[PDB]
């Protein structure tokens, strides 16, 4: 979902986030980035930290 | 026979010591970053 400003908690609409784009982000913040790659440090591993 | 000298060996005196600390600790919740 979207959210409101006001209203954090509160749905507006939906994001374009598909299941597959949602899945990948959730599977680079549970293991994180290549040493190679410049966006390393946007995501600590939750599977060593 | 009565032994009027035997081996006693060297005199050595052996001291122990206890130290002893208490100590508090503050630590901070770093957070997880690279």
């Amino acid at each position: 979902y979207t959210y409101s400003d006001t209203e954090p908690m509160q749905p507006t609409g939906f994001a374009t986030l598909t299941s597959y784009e949602y899945r990948d982000g959730l599977k680079i913040a549970m293991y994180g980035y290549d040493n190679d790659s410049p966006d390393f440090a946007k995501k600590p591993p939750a599977d060593a930290t | 026979a009565t032994a009027i000298l035997r081996p006693i060996g060297l005199h050595v005196e052996k001291f122990q010591q206890t130290y002893r600390k208490k100590w508090r600790f503050l630590t901070s919740a770093n957070a997880n970053v690279i």
